[PDB]
């Protein structure tokens, strides 16, 4: 129903007549349209999405990593823009938004040639030299060692590695071997439609209390291929002959009539069922997943991320206390629209069944010479009992009432006070987002502050969104990934540590926050004694050439 | 929750019989079997039994070519088994289950066996569900739930071969079975948006308690469980959808 | 001259490469087929 | 939107071509300027907004 | 609609591509892969050649709709508009033309 | 006719004479910081981020064809530097290189 | 084009040599820039061929 | 017209029997409960919203 | 609240300029401690405690 | 300003072929600068616009 007042559809769409206008003005897209932008900017004002901030001093180099890695996912593997555009209108349009959380890996193997290598032990002093050489390249320079160092002795760095003693390696033949090369490894992150996703009822209005939650979305054999140990027993479910998509409480904007004539590409409709079950029968809830098309049940095992709750985020527009669900402004816009659309109508009726144009001659005036003569377009003599300045009556358009326009003006102001969007006012509570950026003395009218807790109920949802990624990332991403994309020695995180998030903080990054932090690193550079301590005003000033954008800079303040 | 349970069964079953049915009346190709012309003339008796033959598949094939209804399959070139045969059929066909042994028992034109069984062709090819085999051009499906005119054919006397029979006003008659084979793109089932969309069982229960209290039930001791949902169908090819009327051994 | 198209839309595999399973040419313009009902109803707007 | 139009003031073929939306001829006797009503919206009354 | 070059090797035809995914193997992997033809015949069928391997158009939505790839300028809010004040401006005129000066 | 001006300037967001400062300002560094803006150029804005990234994608494929077709002597008589060279596997996974309008 | 990471500034320099140049050269920038914004705004989708 | 001085407070909520069971030691007398049924149709005093 | 760290900044830095900077190591080191933790950077507030 | 810089770019391409040296010369007063007859099909080394 929202949606319909939205777009003007079904009851919200004026009566069809014949003689009539059906013009009905568009109030509530109006009010959304200057929303709409007003919350997705701050979002997309700078290159960084996500920042991370370490709580304790250990934390540095784990919030550096995670920032980079993060940053790098989110602006490589997505459409950055697109998807905070769906997340921001469907937020606005629905009144809530279900984001939908989960990790993507497919993997191939190849056949290539390995050389053999036989071990020598080290003789001299240039062979502990040229070793020595590559342990100090692979520590300043991770992209340098696996470029540059060449591969026996990359096999006799390896040996050092397991084993105190130094060797010296030389090649023998070579042997083929499988090796896996993963083609796909990245988190996805894909809004859901409302009427797909069902929620336990009784949760209390508290998504954590959930005890289950089902999600139906569309599939190809080849996704269920692509990881062949997941699922099991697929050969029950048909592949070959039907090709409609017709499944009803599945909602869609797939074409009814389109499928593909191949087999694997075929597309079929599947359920999930993620929730909590007692598996042992004693009492202890745990976390599970299930999976299931048609009648037959392909998929069952235990929740794999190591978050271990639903992936599912869930934010409210204009919350409703004590319930999930939120509530967009075309409740309380209907009926102003209502209103204004009939006095809209009205109006265009007035003008519209009018005669314009016409012109109406009293009989016996002119004559037939006289009237022709007149007709043409030339001079003429009238009968003087009448006069022709007041009898020929040229038809115009009536004179509006006042009514219409006072009444319009009276559904605008009501709309305007309820919700509180104007034309063409506001819409800079973006740059005062950050905290130290202006969110310190800053002075904003009264209409600012409803859009500044919006934008933060927006970004606590990106918040949960980044903290799910980072979880996955700790788990599911190999050391070597790591070191390709940082260029720094890895730092691992114990497993134990993951189901409380411990030592890290996430937030979203906009530019003024920056510019502050940066100022205020100046003011600790002022205050402090220059001469105090090297190390300390070097480490600051790679902080600030960090935050200006210069990496070999601040690379190299940091290495001096 | 088995009161539910048989509430929405009995949903699903009434939904697929009203579906099965409009398609049987809305039918644009029909090809009456034996030497008939309405529904009246079917018989079992006489000269000639209104059963049909390989000519009438011949025939349905012919005319759904020429009216140029895509295909549905492809043929199969069978696989190194011993005792495998290769089947060249396209189309996929509806039939009852009273109507198969007939479609055993019947005969090519140089008088050799024309019903050739799945377990034949099982290899080197995908058998559908419910798939009994393949004659002709088409490949045969059995539907449990499919329906029949009853008493619709001609009067039945004491001639009777052993076709089935029903009671109409006193008087017996014979039955009408179906086969039917819908074409690609042919038929659409309607559904509004707001509320309800085309197959959409919207469920309502109001337990006893506080909100079933009312005037006339100060106390409230009752309660309702019910089922509701939207229907109809647009034929966009009615030359698509074909038909063949033959009664049945008993 | 050399008789007619040698497959039906060509159908089956005409050979250009080496793969064990070929596309042909039926398969890729039923795709197309399929797709363009909604193409066409889409353009109208554009229009 | 209404429109009323006062008996007499045209014939049968006069009024016909005034409803089709062309040129006409009426009675001098009854003035067109003034008969002919087109009804719009009632003025609103200063007491409603006030209160 | 009449033009066409003389000259055999200049003329201009209409031709398809096909860039997709398709399981060259059949061992159940997708591939991306590019098939060209014109009339009825297949003339090109190869691997995706840049490396990138992804099909190689990029789309940009002027006002997006939320889940759907395609996007919607301002004629659709706009058209009521323009019809009512063309025809507002027809009346004034048709007014003052068909007058007698 | 003013009122049918009013809602079509509403609805849209364009004035006849207003506007167009908008692209002045889209630079992070450059305007982005303190840049304070009527409620009229943050939609204009929004539209030219929204080109801006398909101008990114466009050259970020254009860069991965590059690292492949061009040869080397086409590359350093072009820029009249030493050769850089970027291995095969990296070209899949878009690494150690970030793309924007000037 | 900036670099990620600090030993990136020669492959940065390179591309953005090797890109502007072949886009101030081989393309008529002004044309295709005119061409790019007025199809985004009459249609509301414009689809881009990389060859 | 105090908090603290009151002398009882008394609070209704919904529970399931694992979370009961996740404190085996606190409660006692757990079988006597008749788990099956026992809904919240049966008060009509809790205010809930759910279904 | 936001400005309550900042009031509290500076008020500590007021009294670092009202206290001699070389009248005791250990106080203008804490006070520069705590400046640093009002400003968000732990790393830097707890190198100036343990120096 | 396109249209001119594109004039400008032939003329160029025209002047490195068809002038001689001792022209060059006199007009400019400075050693000569040669350019290869490869290299003139892409416009390298080079940039014109408006001032």
């Amino acid at each position: 129903e929202w949606n319909d007042l939205m777009r003007i559809e079904g009851k919200a769409k004026p009566p069809k007549v014949k003689g009539r206008s059906q013009v009905q003005p568009k109030l509530v897209r109006r009010q959304a349209e200057w929303r709409y932008s007003a919350l997705t900017e701050p979002f997309l004002g700078s290159n960084k999405l996500f920042k991370v901030t370490p709580v304790t001093w250990e934390d540095v180099q784990g919030a550096r990593q995670n920032e980079l890695v993060l940053n790098y996912q989110f602006r490589t593997k997505l459409n950055r823009v697109s998807f905070i555009d769906n997340y921001v209108r469907s937020v606005v349009d629905d009144g809530t938004g279900i984001v939908r959380v989960g990790w993507n890996r497919e993997i191939r193997k190849e056949k290539q040639e390995v050389p053999v290598f036989s071990l020598f032990p080290i003789q001299t002093q240039e062979q502990a030299d040229a070793l020595q050489q590559a342990l100090q390249l692979r520590t300043d320079n991770p992209r340098g060692y696996e470029e540059n160092v060449d591969e026996a002795i990359k096999e006799s760095v390896r040996f050092f590695d397991e084993t105190g003693q130094a060797t010296y390696a030389v090649q023998t033949g070579t042997t083929t071997t499988e090796v896996e090369v993963p083609l796909a490894n990245h988190p996805t992150v894909e809004m859901l439609n409302p009427e797909n996703i069902i929620i336990d009822p009784s949760c209390q209005g508290d998504i954590n209390k959930a005890m289950f939650a089902i999600v139906s979305f569309e599939t190809c054999k080849a996704d269920l291929l692509k990881e062949k140990d997941r699922y099991h027993n697929l050969n029950k479910i048909d592949w070959q002959s039907s090709a409609p998509v017709n499944e009803p409480d599945h909602a869609t904007t797939t074409p009814q009539e389109f499928q593909i004539s191949d087999p694997m590409r075929k597309r079929v409709v599947a359920y999930e069922y993620w929730g909590f079950w007692d598996i042992e029968g004693n009492g202890v809830l745990e976390p599970i997943v299930a999976t299931w098309i048609g009648s037959t049940l392909i998929r069952l095992e235990k929740n794999p991320y190591p978050d271990g709750k639903l992936p599912f985020v869930l934010i409210p527009y204009m919350p409703v206390k004590r319930d999930m669900y939120g509530e967009p402004d075309a409740e309380l816009l209907g009926d102003n629209q209502a209103v204004l659309g009939a006095v809209m109508r009205g109006m265009i009726d007035l003008l519209g069944r009018s005669a314009n144009g016409q012109r109406g001659m009293p009989k016996g005036m002119l004559d037939a010479l006289n009237s022709r003569r007149y007709r043409e377009g030339e001079d003429y003599e009238y009968n003087p009992t009448q006069n022709p300045a007041q009898m020929i009556i040229e038809h115009k358009f009536p004179e509006l009432p006042q009514s219409a326009l006072t009444m319009a003006t009276l559904q605008n102001q009501e709309a305007e006070s309820l919700t509180g969007v104007k034309a063409f006012a506001g819409g800079v509570t973006g740059e005062s987002y950050g905290d130290v950026a202006a969110g310190i003395r800053g002075v904003l009218d009264a209409a600012s502050k409803r859009e500044m807790a919006i934008l933060r109920r927006l970004a606590k949802g990106m918040s949960e969104i980044g903290n799910k990624i980072i979880a996955m990332n700790a788990v599911f991403l190999a050391e070597h990934e790591v070191v390709r994309i940082t260029n720094e020695e890895f730092v691992t995180i114990k497993r134990e540590d993951l189901k409380g998030n411990f030592d890290l903080e996430v937030d979203i990054s906009t530019a003024e926050v920056d510019n502050q932090k940066s100022q205020d690193l100046g003011f600790m550079l002022q205050t402090i004694g220059p001469n105090v301590d090297q190390q300390i005003t070097l480490n600051i000033l790679a902080e600030i050439a960090d935050l200006k954008r210069m990496p070999k800079l601040a690379h190299d303040l940091r290495t001096w | 929750e088995h009161l539910s349970r048989e509430l929405m069964n009995g949903a699903t079953q009434i939904t697929e019989a009203v579906l099965q049915k409009d398609l049987l009346a809305a039918a644009g190709t029909v090809l009456y079997a034996g030497a008939a012309t309405s529904d009246a003339t079917i018989t079992g008796e006489g000269s000639t039994p209104s059963v049909v033959s390989y000519k009438n598949l011949m025939r349905l094939d012919q005319i759904l070519t020429e009216n140029r209804t895509p295909t549905q399959t492809t043929i199969i070139t069978g696989s190194r088994m011993i005792d495998t045969k290769v089947i060249g059929a396209t189309r996929v066909m509806y039939v009852g289950s009273e109507l198969v042994p007939e479609l055993k028992a019947m005969k090519d034109l140089f008088g050799n066996k024309a019903f050739i069984e799945t377990q034949h062709y099982a290899d080197a090819g995908t058998i559908m569900n419910g798939e009994v085999g393949s004659i002709d051009k088409f490949r045969i499906i059995q539907v449990p739930e499919m329906l029949h005119w009853a008493g619709a054919g001609a009067q039945a006397t004491g001639a009777n071969p052993g076709y089935r029979t029903s009671m109409v006003s006193g008087q017996e008659h014979y039955d009408v079975y179906p086969m039917l084979v819908v074409g690609d793109d042919s038929f659409t089932s309607i559904g509004f948006q707001t509320d309800g969309k085309s197959l959409k069982f919207t469920v309502m229960t109001k337990m006893p308690g506080k909100e079933t209290a009312d005037r006339n039930d100060p106390y409230g001791e009752t309660g309702f469980s019910s089922i509701k949902w939207y229907y109809g169908i647009l034929v966009k090819r009615p030359e698509r959808l074909a038909l063949i009327k033959t009664v049945a051994p008993l | 001259t050399d008789s007619m198209v040698p497959l039906p839309d060509p159908s089956q595999a005409t050979k250009l490469t080496s793969w064990k399973n070929e596309l042909s040419l039926q398969a890729l313009k039923a795709d197309l087929d399929a797709a363009k009902p909604s193409h066409t109803a889409m353009m109208i707007k554009v229009k």
